[PDB]
């Protein structure tokens, strides 16, 4: 999920303010990526032994 | 597009793998505006 686009629809007026909350935008991607990365590790170890 | 990922890892060493660089968007070409009668021919004429 792209925080920048989700929160602020395609508009810099909102995009500027989002910069003030810092990593809240990014670290979510890190969280979600953290999920989606291992989601294939699940299927990895379950099915391919 | 390669240089923008190294700014995501903050490292000059980029480990073998796939990394997600900033998203891209398609941008708009143009704007499309799409929309009785008052008796001014009956008043003014």
């Amino acid at each position: 999920v792209d925080c920048t686009m989700y929160i602020c629809g395609d508009s810099t007026e909102c995009s500027n303010l989002l910069l003030q909350y810092g990593s809240f935008c990014t670290q979510l991607n890190r969280a979600l990526t953290g999920i989606a990365v291992e989601q294939d590790k699940n299927t990895q170890e379950v099915f391919a032994q | 597009p390669l240089s923008e990922t190294k700014c995501t890892l903050k490292s000059f060493t980029v480990e073998k793998g796939i990394y997600q660089t900033s998203n891209f968007r398609v941008q708009p070409t143009e704007s499309i505006v799409r929309f009785n009668l008052c008796p001014f021919g009956e008043v003014f004429n």
